[PDB]
Formats: structure tokens, C-alpha cells, sequence
């Protein structure tokens, strides 16, 4: 009921770095102080770990499993998204704003980084999970994905909105806005798959997916509160971001044909800114009565 | 959610195994005891609502200042003697939400019911104060009802027409095309559905001055004109309805219902155009005998004899077509077009299907024109005269666009009365002053054919209320035996009220001494065959009126042979969809859809059970689509043989009958002498 | 492959690491020894010929009919003793494919260059056989070339209009929307390019008879255009190609530019319809201070001051609008609207962009009406009065809507010739003749636009040829003194032909008395500043011709005082599409976009160096998106210093710049008196 | 040394068929005979199919064995081409020009042909047999899309070329030369990775790949004729498509870095005649000279 809709919409947004020029950037990001610089280069690295995640494996081994020409179609145009277009995306990015070493050493940083980590093991290890013509680790799969699309990445895209809807790094900030805006319909459209598999479930089964995913859901939070804490305590932001995370989660729940799990909250207003019938012949003496 | 809509609601929620129809009385009570009379606006005495609604820009100051106010207070005294209740919720909803008058920023309510229709009223008797309180005892009664477009904007300033239909005909040239465009959208700016010929227009890849494969064919205008309803829409406030037309002999007659299949590509689909196919009786012959049919190039056959395709009758000119070398023509199956027809309507509703020598064979103006196509409902059926657009600074030919003004009989309230007689020429009186009254500045064809035809539209309303009321199965042979009675009564009441006018005023519609009126052939069947009920209850039903014979029909062929007629057409069965909550009637002579409709209106929903829906008769309020098909053919059949015009004929199919069963019921409809059909409703 | 291809291309095959340029000629050889006298029909005697063409209506009887054939076979051996030779493969395939009459099965070719050439020349010369052989000798030596619509339809029965560009204008009504459709229709038709203003049209969300939020924009309006301009596309032939103009105060100039991304929807995106943006020097103002800027609601204007919006100056009513609490306006970032025309231009060339104040600084007929807009190539400038089509039945207010007549000069075979004068004086005489013969009875304001004004586009081509193949840059000041020298010359001649045809026949153009012609002002620059050559190559370059000082303009203006001036608008320089190859000319003034460009014709694949390329000159043929666009700036503003009207003028940029560099050549082109863009096209 | 370039040439021929209006077709196809109609469609069903299974298959399934995210980038651009794209686009052809019935029919014929079933066999075991490590194996299945990219499209190209050289059916002959332009660069690149992978090899190792490829082509070939003839006999054309596919495989074995195979012949002339912006805010210094 779907595919071809989402199809649309996915190339329709199709988009290219070289579109935003970077270089005035650098007129604003000379004037944030070390902690804010720290922050967003720690946050757009984590951002960029997770997502080569997600074009590597996540999305290729999703397309693989799937049933479906239009579906695989669809599916293989979102992970060129994400090994083409973002991937190259954060790198300009890095390169615009930091010289080769501070890049470097950021990277190791974030690469040995515990909570980083956690989370980005945690995705991986239910995609390295699932097997052929098994439609349970598929669908647990999928919940993973759609947590890194509609949730995981929020914690990070946070700080770039943030700086966006104050009017710094507003070229960078513009590149974010256009990769936020394709996770969003990553997730939404995986979150789909996900319910078609859920929906063909018994009611004790799909009880158990639900706990599934419900407790997954709250590892990863337990987890991003720390990540948060961790980033941006230093910048005195970790109380809102901690809003945004809650809304975020929400929402890829809400993909899930879930309902909410936290109660709703207003959002950080500069964040806010920044965001047939039946053919049948006539068989002659029809027209005879 | 309001109390009243709680009320409504608990309709619905049964009692000892019953629905609660009572409570939705109670609704209503409701809904006036804590909406409409705190939302109404009161003044003093009548002298200040009419000054403050003349003055504001809400009424007609030119209708009012005809009678002295105090002919206009005994008016409303009379309008308000009558303590008209609305017998359900949602009645007075659809009245004071579509109908009332509001104020400029919708807040508050300043027409009461009995207010619009004393100023309705006021507006047709044109300075008589006795015949504004017997328009005011006639709609307070609820025995006749003006069409939506007349209730709702009669004596307004802000008013658009009161007109409901236009059909224009379209020329075969760019200019003509321009000119219905700018008529389309002229005409759908005052609100009315604009329905239009496109079967003189010549098909794809005909000749434009000797370069050939050069038109874009119907297509083409269809889109144009797909654009310019979307445009001129209401200003925004209803969907701009257009309807085109093509005769099924027509080249582009696969193209055109192209136009609406599901698959179709952007650059054919069209959506805000509806879509309707004339047929003439050699289509249905040639499918019948599985001969292989042609399909004409209209410019071909114009060239060649001088007059379009669809000017003269393929009946008898089909088969010179085909022998015709210098004639253009493309091989199709009959079978398969109408498999296609039905298979269309199935999936979207369309084509309105037009049988064009079902019209044609009673038509009494055939002289004038033929008809040739149907309105944007498919019940306007009368001739039409092709207008020839010329280049500017060239004068125009303006031939005649046809245009009725739509009134309803309510049969129940009518019957209930026994005012069969007065109901009809009081509503034939106020049909002819909105004609009288209009005049379209920017539709010239439209113009002459409102001045010269007089052409006005009487339908009937409460069919299916009435019968099941009475307890009369809307297939029995009992209710067709009351349908045909009934309106051969609305028939000859309207015939007499036509020659009174036309003595009265000493002039008969233009050409009328070459109709049938005219040369007696009309009352043929009216002066040889008794109309009288045939069974004793529909004879009962009809106790305490003076049913016309036949010798009541022999003198009213004699006043109208010595006086005429003033009205070219007089009777046509519209849907009447909104206007028919309003009167507490069942939509038309259709029969209903369901018993108990549950509508959203907001975020509430609200149920509307059939006028007098009850234990005793819910067997008789039979829906329409458990009805058999050819039994409402045959009810629809025996109502047309006194309907000078068509009557929109909505089918109502089941989703396990297949395009076989729809095609066996539009050939059974054109057996019957069925005119048009309107939709193919699907449960 | 047909052998004259095989010789086309082989002009990439590199011999001694050079292209075989001359095996071009060659090929034109083989085109000729082949395919052409093969497919040539040959008559006897040219009486023969004429008889045929004549009696088979490939010609009008008219214009032949004003001579003795002893006439007419003078003027074609005039034309054929010249012994013209197409230089160049394209020239030829273009005139043949595209020019030369063809028989009615397009398989023979009734006309050759010097008959096609013949032909126009006896259309022109209307009756005068030494007038004709002029005519004759101008084209014949490629000289002067009438436009595509002119070159190909003079003399002919089976043809279009001799004008291509039309501008109307639309009126803020219902019927004024409708009669621009109409006259779109019938001028696309005609085989015309319509430009459209849609700056008097009131926004979305404007009141229709006091009723709020009625208005659907112009962006419905341009839906409409579009499809009225899909429907009308010369009878199959070409795609229909229409122009919308906006004032970039309009407020619904974003929905205006949103209809050009490729991110819009299907009823948002018009296709066939090209966009324009009329941009005010107070728009201009804004962006350069960061203020934010006010785009205005046009019917709450012209309520407020009786006035439309673009009939009056921004520059002085911008602060009145936005203090006035009766105009509705909307806040917007006049930036951020440059950066969204750049991305625009970027994406796909659009808008057009009108510097209204830079054309209207220089405009000679203010007084008449200031120029709101230009046409579909961005070249046309001139004043346009509205027009009042009212309802059927009424009088319509009849205005101005710009149509002006094309032609160009050849600029490399004008000045080897030494014959600036005699060329612009028979170029201008002939386009008089042709706006004099032509008369359209469906657009009723161009119409009396071309009888009234009298206003034809004399432009020019082979700049950049002419300046290659005389060693002399593109981006040089020595080009830009040639441009400014030659202009000026012809801005002199131009003026002194349409004085002394305002002599001859003593009528001038209507308002000429307000004009700055009459005036004198206009000859103000021209009476102080010395036009003359500032480098000694180009002197040279102009040796043998006489160059008009200081003192001759004062002459001139004098006789201009005495004597009037026929055409309101002389000078127009339109991009030359097709006819530049058959005139061996790059096209308009504009430089080259290839040295070689490669086609693909049905099966083939051909080759078109640019004219005169060889090694000596390919140093001087640069390429258009190699050139610094500020240079082609700065000479498009030397050139346009001597033009009434605009100049087609493409920017042409490298995938590597960005929408800063776009919008830094538009603000370059504004602050050097550029008055419109044309394009941007990417490389 | 050509990743990047290949990375760029790529993306800079993004193209989707909705930007080619295909109504103009509609009239040179309605005047083709029942015979060229037939094998139009057929012909364009078993390019469908091919690029369907290298969209699907062929071009992620090597995307996981190639080590680098730039090359993994290309590959995964590419195939989102061969089923976002280019299947896609035969759909846009066939639902213009054909009725559903016609188009139901040559989906189930290509179900049932033996010869585009055989093809497909051997094409996607070859995928399939890919083993993790093991350089050997990826350098068959790339051989294999290397013949799928330059030889095996071939027999169907040949037709919409042969329409296009006749100015017939130009709007779809116009989607077939883009899919042909991005078919001509994928059988370079890949061709380029296999012949890394035959580089590192013995000369015993090389001889035996060489025998593989050539009994691979050899073994395609031999189907490939048959199949030509069952679809071209009806037109005329089968000895004509037949030079023409051996051209082409000559192509693929030099997009391999081995010598031509078969001798050079005259193709038929008329298939031979078939043959966003980076932004920058305005400053004030723009406004000034
Ligand atoms: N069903 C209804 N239809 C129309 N108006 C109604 C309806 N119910 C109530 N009203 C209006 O609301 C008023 C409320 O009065 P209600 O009907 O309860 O009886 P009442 O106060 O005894 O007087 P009366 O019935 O004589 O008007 C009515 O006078 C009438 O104006
Ligand atoms: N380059 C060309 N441009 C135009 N017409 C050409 C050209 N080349 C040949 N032709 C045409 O072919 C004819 C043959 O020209 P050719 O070069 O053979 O010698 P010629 O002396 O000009 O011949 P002719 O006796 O026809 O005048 C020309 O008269 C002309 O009609
Ligand atoms: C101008 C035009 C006409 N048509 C079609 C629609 C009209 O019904 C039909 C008639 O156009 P006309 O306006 O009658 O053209 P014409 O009078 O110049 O040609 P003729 O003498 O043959 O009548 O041509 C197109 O399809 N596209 C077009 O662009
Ligand atoms: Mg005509
Ligand atoms: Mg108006
Ligand atoms: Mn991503
Ligand atoms: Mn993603
Ligand atoms: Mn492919
Ligand atoms: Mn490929």
C-alpha cells in the first residue's frame, strides 16, 4: 500500500553535497568557545560512525531479506543515500571546520568512546542477527534501524539545530537539516516493514515483540542519557537534549505502530527553529427481455 | 460533545432490541434550546432585522420595496403561525448550516426557517402579497421546495444565480472553445454546474486548414476545461463541477472515457470534469447484433454534408457514414465499448450514460434541436442550438445554451395536502419568476435560450418516504401504479399552469408552433390511455382529488392548442441532495441508500435515520442496493413517461455483481425508454 | 550514412593535428551534388514556377500580382546572378530543413535559396521592382536577415503571422483572465511566442466581491496559461511556448518562482510556461541595506490609490505601501529572494529577470506607459497600456499589447560591406512593411498596438564571428569599442529612416509628442559624448564609412524635432536561433557556446564549426562559459547603450560557480544598465 | 587512482525516466507491426529482468566483498541505477505504449522463456557462490557482471537503438541510451576490480581464470544466440543482432584486460546512428563595484 508512494518521495529528495558551499562557516565557528567546539566535533562523530553503520550493513542487510522488487528498489536508493551522499556530507564537513589531525584524533576519541560504543554495538549485533527466512530476527532487526533513524541520531543532530536556529554554522547546519530530513522517512518507511511483519503475528507473539522492543527501547535511553550527560554538561544543554531524546523516541515508537512511552513535552525553541468489479463478456441475449 | 449530538447519538444505542428514533427528536429540541436560540439574532420587531439586513449588505433592497411593510409582517405572521418543528436533528442542521443566513463572519444566525422562506416568498410573488403568503403556505407546509441555488440565495444581495445547471454547446473551432471556456468559468463563478458538448468538436488528428494530424481532439478541451473549473471554483468554497459530453459514435469516444480510468496518465487524466456518453438507439443495435461499429471523425462528416455528427440522426445517416468514402472513420466492437462503459462505472461512476433516442422519441421540441446531451446531474434534457463564436470585431451567431431552474415537489407533504394542483402551478409560478428574474451577463447563449425557451425544471422529492410511509414497497407494482398516477397529475397540472401563463401573458416560448404542445401529438398518450390507479389502496391514497381523465386531458389539448404553452420544458427529476435533509424527504425518486446514515460533521458524528424510519415500516425503507435494479428501472421508466426531461437515475450496484449485471441493467434501462442514467453507486 | 554526412564529420578527424575544416565546404559540395538538385523540382521557365507555386497555394496571388513577371524575373536573376554558395554544411541542411519550401508530401523542395530570398524581397518591396532587387542585394549578401517567422512565411498562403513575439497584458477580472486565454490561444496559433504580465493580477488570498481568501493567485492563472499554451502548439508542429511576467513585489512571487522547481508538485509546476521577474531598483535597494522588504497584496493597492501596483513607481510608492494600514504586505528577505532566483537560474534558467529602472531610465516612451515586462526571449521593451475587457454585450476598453517586428542585421557581412546605412535603412523599411501587412483579428490590443506605435526590432548577429575572425577578443575593450561604434551607427541610421518615413507618409507614431524623441532628450548622450572608435583597429575597421559625430546627431535631432518619428521602438536584439546558421553567423550578439558544435539529426550525427574557425582565429573564438561574465556584461551595457528596446542576453556559467556568482553577474548586469537577463545556462 | 572519478561520473549522470515525456511515442509505436510490437516488449522484459536481478543482487552482493567505503560508495550507487532506475523506467515504457493485459502477459512470459531463465541462472549462482575472503570467487562473479553490463544487454539494446537510428520511438529510445551510458561505465569499473583480483594471481592461477571467462562467455553466447533468434526471426534481424552481440562481447573481454575474441564485423549503420547548485549567501560586497 505503500512502497511506491515512499519510492516518490525518497527520490524526489535527492540531493548532493556540492550543493551547500561550507566555507562561511568558518566566520562563525571561529567565535565558539573550546567546549562548543568540542562538543559538536564529538557530536558530529558519533553521528558519522553510527550512520556508515547504517550504510554499510543496517541498510544493505535489510534489502537482502526483504521480499519484493519495489521494496528492495526502495531500500537499495536509502543506503545509496547513506554511503554517497551523508557519508561524503559529514566529511566535508570535518574537513571544512577542523585540520586533518584534529580529525584524526576526534575520531580515535569517539572510536574508544564508552557510550558511543555502546550503542553502536547494540544495532550492529541485532543486524549481524538475522537469519535467512526467519521473519522474528528480521523484524527485531528492523526495530533496531528505525531506533537509529527516529531516536539515536536525535541526541546529535540536537547541537547543529541548536547552532542553526541561533544563525551559526548555518551552511553545516543546512547539510544536517537535509540528512535529518531523509532518516526521518529511513525510519518511517522501515517502521512499515517492521508492522507488516508484527501484524502477521500471533497475540502471545506479538506481546513478546512488543516487551522486545520496549526493553531495547530503554537500554538504548538508559544509555543516551549517559551520552548525554557526557557531551553536553560541559556546554550546559544535557536537561533540553534530554526532552528531545524522550519526543524523538516517540516517534520512532509511533513508527512502529507503537504507542507513546514518555509523557509529551514542549521542545527547546531554537532547536525548534532550526527544525475493480468483475469483467464479465455480455454473452448476447442480454439485449433481449 | 454537545448535548444535542449525544442525543443524536443515542439513536443508535438500542432499546428492548429497538432503535431510539424519539431521541432524535429530542436532539432537535436540543439543538434549538441551546444553539439556535442562543446563536440567532433578535431585534426588536421585524422593521429593524429588515433594516439591518438591507442596509449590511444582506438583502435585496429592489424585492422588499415592493410591498409595504405591512404586507411583508402579515408575510412572516403567516410564515410563523404555522409553529414549523424540524422532525429530526439533523433537518434543522443542514438548514442552519448550509441554508441559514449568518453573519459576515459566521458568529451568529440571522434567518430563522421561516424567515428565508418568508423572504423567498416575497421574492417570487414579485409585489403580491397573497401569492407571497400562499408561497409561504406552500414552503412552510413543505409541499414544494426551491432548488438549492433559489432557497438559498433568493433576496440576498451577496447572492450568486439562482440557476443550478447551464449546458452549453461547444463549436467546432478555437474560438468557440475560448468562448465555452470563459463561459465555464463565468458560469461556475455564479455557482452552477456547467455541463458541455464536446461532440462537435473534432476528434484527434483531424485537419486544421489542410495540415493534417493537427487537433488535439476532445482530450484536449477536456483538459482546458478540467483547468478552468479548477480555477473558477466557487471562490474557494465548493469544488468547480464541470460536466462533458460525447456522443458514443464520437472517434474520441475511447479517449474521453480514458479520461477516467484509474490508470491514466497525468496528461489525459482528468478529475473535476465529469464525463458523460450519448447513445443513440444504432450504438445499442449494432452491439445487440455484435456487428462491428464505427467511430466518426466529426470534421470529416461536416465537411462532407455540411452539418456535424451529431446535428442529424445517426439512425438513419449511419450507414452513409460508413459507405462514405470521403467520410473518416475508425472500426470498433460495440460489445466492447459497452464492457468498457460498465466496467467504468464500476471502478469510478462514469460516464453518465444518455440515451439519446429515448429522449428524442418523446421529445416535444425536436423541431427546435434534438437533444443532444444532459446536464452535469443527467436530468436536463432539451434542445440546444450550437452558438457560432466569431473572431473579434465579427459579430457572434448565439445559438441557444439550455438552462432550467430546478424546484422540488415534497409527494408526501404534497399528497398528505391533497394539493397536487395547487403545489404544482404554485411551484410553476415560482419557476417562472426565477427565469424571468435571471440574466446572465457573460453567457449569451445561456441568455437567449432562459428568454426565449422559458424552460424551467419541476422534480419531486419523498418517493420512497411516501411509499414506505404508506406502507407500499418501492418495487411493488403498487408503488409504480402511484408513480405513474402522481406525476401523470404533475404532468397535466403543469401542462394547465403552462397555458394559463402563456394566455395570461399572450406569448408562448419561441418556436412552440412547430412542438408536438402545438400539433396535439404530446397528449396522444394522455387522450387514449386512463392514468387512473389501477389498485384500490393508490386510489385510496389518492381520495379527495380530482384525478384528470381522459377528457380532462382532451380539453387541456384544446386550451393548449388555443392558448399554447410558456414553457418549453417544464419537469425535470434533479438529485436534490442537500436540500432534501432540509425538507425531511427522501433524496428524489431514487430510492434510499440506507436507513440510518451515519455522516461526520467535525470531530462529532451524527446519524440520520430515513423520515418516519420506524419499527412498523423498516422493512418498507428497503436500502437501494438490496433493491433488483430493473424494478427501479421500471419505477424510474413509468415516472419518465410524464417527465418531459430525464431524471438523474443513480444505479445502485452490489460489489459482487459484475460489468455483465451493469451492462444488463443500462440495456434494460434503454429497453424501458429510459432518458439518462446518473451514477453507478457501488456498496 | 550519406556521403556529404561521412565529409561532415570528418572535420573531428585530426590531420597534422588540425580539423579539416575545409572538408566542411566539401560536404556542402556533396549536400548539393546529392541530395539537393536531386529533390530540387525544376521548372522550365520561372513563369512555369510561379504558375505552379501559385495555383497549388504555396503562394499568395497578392504580393506576386503588384509586379509585371518581367519584374519578378528581373528580381530572381538579381538574386541568382550573386552565385551564393552556403559556406558551411548547417547552413545549408538548415535552410532546406527549416526554410525552403516544400511540396505538400514534404518529399521535394519547390524553393531554393535564392527563390525563398526572391520571394521575401517582392513581398517586401510591395509593388517597387528596384526596391525589390534592393531587397535582393541585402539578403543575397547576408546582410540583413528578416526573422524565422518572416524569412519563412513572406509570400506564402499556407503560413503563420510575420510577428512571433507578443505581449499582452492582463487585466485583475475574471473576463480579462479569459480573453488573455483566449488571445494566447489564437496567437500560438498564429505560430506566435506570448508573454503574459501577471503583476495586475491580485495574489492568493485576495477578496472577490468583498469575500475573503477567494483569490487563487497567479499561480492558477498560470495553470490555465499553460494549458491554453499545451492545447495551442501550431497545429502539432512545435510545443506550445508561452512567458509569464511578475513583479518580484507581487506577493506571490515565491508561489510565481515555485512554479519552476523541480521539487514542485503537479498543480504547482507549469511546464510549457516560461517565468519572468520584473525586479525594481527599490528591490534591488533592499537586498544591497539587508532590509527586509514587503511584497504587497496588488488588489488591496488598487483599492487603496485606484492604481495597479506595477502602473506606478516602486521607488517612490514602497514607503507609502508599507506605512499605508489599507495595503496588505508580507515580510520577506529581499537576499534570500536573489539566492532563491540564482538556485532557480541554476536549476533551470528561470526566471527571466527585468531590471525595470534600467530599462526605464532610457525608455523614450514613459509618457505613453512605462515598460512593466518583456517577452518570451527577454528582448522586447516597450510600453503596454492594459486593456478593459468587460462582460458580453459591452464595449470593451481596447490598450496596448506590445508586438514588435524582427530582423537582423548581419554584423561581419554588414562591415565588410561598408553598408551600415543603406542596410539599416532598408532592414528598418522592410520590417515597417511587415508590421504594416500584418493584422491579427483576434488579439484586439496588439492590434492597435501595431497600428499605433509602429514599433519593429531591428537586432543584430555574428558579433562575436565578426570580431574572431578580425582578431579581436570577445572580452577586449577593442570589442566593446566596435559594439559601442557600430551600435551607435545604427541607433543613427535606425532613427534617421523612421524619421524619413515619418516625412514621407507625415504620421508619426501615436504619443510620439510625449516621447523623448520629441523632446530631444533622448538625443542628449548622443549630442555631447563622441561615439567615434577609441582604437585605432577598430577605425580601421570602420574605414571607407562614415561614423556620426556630435554634429550629425544635432542634425539629426533637429530633423527628428521637424519631422517626427515613425516607429516608437526601432532596435531589438532577439537571440537569432536558426536563422544564424543559415546567415553562416553566430547567433545574436552573444558569444559562442562551442568552436564546434556536434547534432544529431534522425540518424546522423554533423558538425558546425563556427563560422570562419580555423587555427588561425580559434585563439579569438572562445568559448561562451570560458569568458568572464562580467566582460560579456560590460559589453552587452555598450551595446544596450544604443538600443531602445533590451538584448537577449544568456549568462553562460561553469558547474563549479555558485548562486553567489549568479547573483553577483545579475547585480553586475543591474549596476551596469543591463536591462534583462535571458538565461543561465550551465556547462 | 579512479574510484573518485568513477564516483563523480557516477553521480553526475543521476537521471530519472519521469524527466522524459514518453507520449510522443505513442504514435510511431501504434504504426510498428504485431511482429515488432511483440518483440519490442520482449526484448525490453528481458532487460528488465537482468538489471531486476543486478539491482537486486548482482551489484550489492559485491558492494559487501569490495574493501573501501569509496569503492563500496560507487558500487552501491550503482546498484540503486539498476533497480531504482533503470527497471523502473521499463515499467514507464510499457505503461504508456501497452495495455495491462499486454504487459501482465510479457511479465509471465519472461517467467517461462528457457533462455532468459538460463541466463539468469548462471548470472546469479555465480553471485550466490561469492564466498567471504576468498578473492577467486569474486572475480568469477565479476566477470559475470561484467558479461551481464556489456555483452548480455546487448541483444536487447540492439531494437530501441534500431527505432532510435530511424527516428522512431525517440522518448524511449532516449531512456535506452542513458541506461546504456551508465551500463558502459559500470562494465569499465567493474571490469577494473576484476582485474586487480586476476592481477594478484600466479601465472598458473591466471590461466585458469583466463579459461573460466572465456568458457563462461563462450557457454553465454551460445544462449545468447538462441534466444536472439527466437526474438528477432519474427523482424527480420536475427543475423544482424548476432554481429552486433559479438561486438559488444569483444567490449567485455577488453573491460577484463583480455585480447578480443571474435573477428571484427560491419554493424548495421542506423543501430550506429541509435548511438542543484552550491550556495552561497549574498554579502555586502556583492552589491558594490
Ligand atoms: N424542532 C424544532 N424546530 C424548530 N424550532 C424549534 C424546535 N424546537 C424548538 N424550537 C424553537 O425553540 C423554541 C423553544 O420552545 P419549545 O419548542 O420548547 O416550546 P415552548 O416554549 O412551549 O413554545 P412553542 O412550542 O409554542 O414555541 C420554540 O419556540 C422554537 O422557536
Ligand atoms: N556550396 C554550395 N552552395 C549552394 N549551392 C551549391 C553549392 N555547391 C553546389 N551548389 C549547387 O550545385 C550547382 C553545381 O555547382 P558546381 O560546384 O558543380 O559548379 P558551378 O559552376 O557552380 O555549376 P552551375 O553550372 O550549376 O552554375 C550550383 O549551381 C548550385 O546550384
Ligand atoms: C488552433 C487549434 C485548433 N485545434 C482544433 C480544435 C478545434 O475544434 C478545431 C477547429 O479549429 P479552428 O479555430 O476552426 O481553426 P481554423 O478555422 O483556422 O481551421 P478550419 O478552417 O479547418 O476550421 O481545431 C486544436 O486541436 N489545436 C489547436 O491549436
Ligand atoms: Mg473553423
Ligand atoms: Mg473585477
Ligand atoms: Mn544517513
Ligand atoms: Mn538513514
Ligand atoms: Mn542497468
Ligand atoms: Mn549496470
Amino acid at each position: 500500500d505503500f512502497t511506491q508512494m515512499f519510492y516518490n518521495q525518497n527520490v524526489k529528495q535527492f540531493w548532493l553535497p556540492e550543493e551547500i558551499a561550507l566555507n562561511g562557516d568558518l566566520l562563525t565557528w571561529k567565535y565558539l568557545g573550546k567546549n562548543e567546539q568540542d562538543t559538536y566535533m564529538k557530536v558530529l562523530a558519533g553521528l558519522t560512525l553510527l550512520d556508515t553503520e547504517q550504510g554499510n550493513t543496517g541498510m544493505p542487510i535489510v534489502a537482502e531479506h526483504v521480499d519484493g522488487h519495489q521494496r528492495k528498489a526502495v531500500l537499495n536508493f536509502m543506503a545509496m543515500m547513506e554511503n554517497a551522499v551523508h557519508a561524503k556530507s559529514y566529511s566535508n564537513i570535518f574537513m571544512t571546520l577542523a585540520p586533518t589531525e584534529t580529525i584524526n584524533e576526534v575520531f580515535e576519541w569517539v572510536k574508544q568512546n564508552k557510550y558511543l560504543q555502546k550503542k553502536a554495538q547494540m544495532i550492529v549485533g541485532l543486524y549481524k542477527a538475522i537469519q535467512k527466512d526467519d521473519e522474528i530476527s528480521l523484524f527485531k532487526a528492523m526495530v533496531a534501524s528505525v531506533y537509529l533513524e527516529s531516536f539515536l541520531f536525535y541526541s546529535g543532530f540536537y547541537y547543529p539545530l541548536y547552532f542553526y536556529g541561533q544563525g551559526k554554522l548555518m551552511q553545516s547546519g543546512e547539510i544536517i537539516n537535509l540528512i535529518l530530513r531523509d532518516e526521518a522517512i529511513h525510519g518511517v518507511y522501515v517502521g512499515l516493514l517492521a508492522q507488516e511483519i508484527y501484524n502477521k503475528q500471533t497475540e502471545e507473539k506479538k506481546a513478546e515483540l512488543r516487551e522486545f522492543a520496549i526493553d531495547l527501547l530503554n537500554q538504548l535511553y538508559e544509555n543516551e542519557l549517559e551520552y548525554t550527560e557526557d557531551l553536553y554538561d560541559q556546554v550546559g544543554l544535557s536537561h533540553d537534549v534530554k526532552k528531545f531524546i524522550r519526543y524523538n523516541a516517540n516517534k520512532a515508537l509511533m513508527n512502529l505502530g507503537f504507542d507513546p512511552y514518555f509523557e509529551e513535552e514542549d521542545i527547546n525553541p531554537i532547536v525548534l527553529n532550526g527544525l475493480k468489479a468483475t469483467v464479465e463478456p455480455l454473452k448476447d441475449d442480454d439485449f433481449y427481455f | 460533545v454537545p448535548k444535542w449530538i449525544q442525543l443524536n447519538n443515542e439513536i443508535m444505542i438500542q432499546k428492548d432490541g429497538k432503535f431510539q428514533f424519539d431521541k432524535d427528536k429530542e436532539a432537535v429540541h436540543s439543538y434549538f434550546v441551546d444553539y439556535i436560540n442562543q446563536n440567532t439574532v433578535f431585534f426588536h420587531n421585524l422593521k429593524e432585522k429588515l433594516d439591518y439586513l438591507v442596509e449590511n449588505q444582506y438583502y435585496e433592497e429592489e424585492f422588499l420595496s415592493l410591498y409595504s411593510f405591512e404586507d411583508i409582517k402579515e408575510v412572516f405572521k403567516t410564515a410563523y403561525a404555522k409553529k414549523f418543528r424540524f422532525p429530526s436533528f439533523m433537518s434543522a442542521f443542514k438548514f442552519y448550516n448550509d441554508y441559514a443566513l449568518k453573519t459576515n463572519d459566521k458568529k451568529k444566525i440571522l434567518e430563522r426557517y421561516e424567515d428565508r422562506i418568508s423572504i423567498v416568498a416575497l421574492f417570487f410573488a414579485n409585489g403580491d402579497t397573497e401569492k407571497a403568503k400562499e408561497y409561504v403556505n406552500l414552503m412552510i407546509n413543505q409541499e414544494y421546495q426551491p432548488s438549492t441555488p433559489t432557497f438559498l440565495n433568493a433576496g440576498r444581495k451577496r447572492r450568486g444565480e439562482l440557476v443550478s445547471c447551464f449546458l452549453l454547446e461547444v463549436n467546432d473551432s478555437l474560438n468557440d472553445i475560448s468562448r465555452a471556456i470563459d463561459i465555464s468559468m463565468q458560469l461556475s463563478k455564479l455557482g452552477g454546474g456547467v455541463s458541455l458538448n464536446l461532440s462537435k468538436l473534432r476528434a484527434k488528428g483531424e485537419a486544421i486548414k489542410d495540415v493534417e494530424n493537427a487537433t488535439k481532439g476532445v482530450v484536449g478541451v477536456m483538459k482546458l476545461l478540467d483547468n478552468a473549473f479548477r480555477y473558477a471554483d466557487q471562490m474557494g468554497q465548493r469544488q468547480g463541477s464541470g460536466a462533458a459530453y460525447l456522443n458514443i459514435f464520437h472517434r474520441d469516444i475511447n479517449d474521453f472515457l480514458d479520461t477516467k480510468k484509474i490508470s491514466a496518465d497525468e496528461d489525459v487524466r482528468v478529475k473535476t470534469l465529469s464525463i458523460g456518453v450519448v447513445i443513440p438507439d444504432k450504438f445499442v443495435e449494432l452491439a445487440r447484433e455484435d456487428k462491428a461499429a464505427y467511430v466518426f471523425y466529426p470534421h470529416t462528416i461536416y465537411k462532407e454534408y455540411g452539418q456535424h455528427m451529431d446535428e442529424m440522426d445517426m439512425n438513419e445517416m449511419y450507414d452513409k457514414f460508413v459507405d462514405n468514402p470521403r467520410v473518416k472513420k475508425e472500426k470498433i466492437n460495440p460489445r466492447k465499448l459497452l464492457e468498457k462503459l460498465a466496467m467504468l462505472r464500476s471502478e469510478s461512476g462514469y460516464p453518465y450514460i444518455m440515451f439519446q433516442d429515448n429522449v428524442n422519441k418523446v421529445h416535444a421540441n425536436n423541431h427546435i434541436s434534438k437533444v443532444k446531451f444532459s446536464n452535469l446531474c443527467s436530468e436536463v434534457l432539451q434542445a440546444s442550438q450550437v452558438s457560432s463564436y466569431t473572431d473579434y470585431d465579427e459579430e457572434d451567431e448565439i445559438g441557444l445554451d439550455i438552462s432550467c431552474n430546478l424546484g422540488s415537489l415534497n409527494i408526501l407533504n404534497v399528497m398528505e395536502h391533497k394539493s397536487i394542483e395547487k403545489t404544482v402551478k404554485l411551484a410553476t409560478d415560482s419557476l417562472t419568476h426565477v427565469s424571468e428574474t435571471t440574466d446572465i451577463r457573460n453567457a449569451p447563449a445561456v441568455r437567449r435560450a432562459n428568454k426565449a425557451m422559458k424552460s424551467i425544471g419541476l422534480g419531486a422529492m419523498n418517493l420512497h418516504g411516501y411509499l414506505a410511509q404508506n406502507g407500499i414497497a418501492y418495487e411493488s407494482p403498487e408503488a409504480r401504479d402511484f408513480a405513474n398516477t402522481f406525476f401523470m397529475m404533475v404532468n397535466f397540472y403543469s401542462i394547465q399552469r403552462s397555458a394559463e401563463i402563456a394566455k395570461e401573458k399572450g406569448e408562448t416560448f419561441d418556436q412552440y408552433e412547430g412542438s408536438t404542445y402545438a400539433t396535439g401529438e404530446y397528449f396522444d398518450k394522455y387522450v387514449s390511455t386512463d392514468f387512473s390507479p389501477k389498485y384500490e389502496k393508490i386510489a385510496n391514497l389518492f381520495e379527495g382529488m380530482h384525478i384528470p381523465t381522459t377528457e380532462d386531458w382532451k380539453k387541456l389539448k384544446a386550451f393548449v392548442a388555443e392558448h399554447g404553452m410558456y414553457h418549453s420544458y417544464r419537469l425535470c427529476i434533479a438529485p436534490t441532495g442537500s436540500i432534501s435533509y432540509v425538507q425531511s424527504s427522501t433524496a428524489s425518486v431514487m430510492p434510499i441508500m440506507e436507513r440510518i446514515e451515519e455522516r461526520t460533521y467535525g470531530n462529532s458524528k451524527t446519524y440520520y435515520p430515513m423520515p418516519g424510519l420506524a419499527s412498523n415500516n423498516w422493512f418498507f425503507y428497503k436500502e437501494a442496493y438490496d433493491m433488483d435494479m430493473f424494478k427501479v428501472v421500471d419505477m424510474i421508466a413509468t415516472i419518465q413517461q410524464h417527465i418531459d426531461q430525464g431524471i438523474s437515475f443513480t444505479l445502485f450496484l452490489k460489489d459482487t455483481m459484475t460489468t455483465r449485471d451493469l451492462n444488463r441493467i443500462d440495456l434494460y434501462a434503454h429497453h424501458r425508454g429510459i432518458k439518462t442514467i446518473y451514477y453507478a453507486r457501488t456498496k
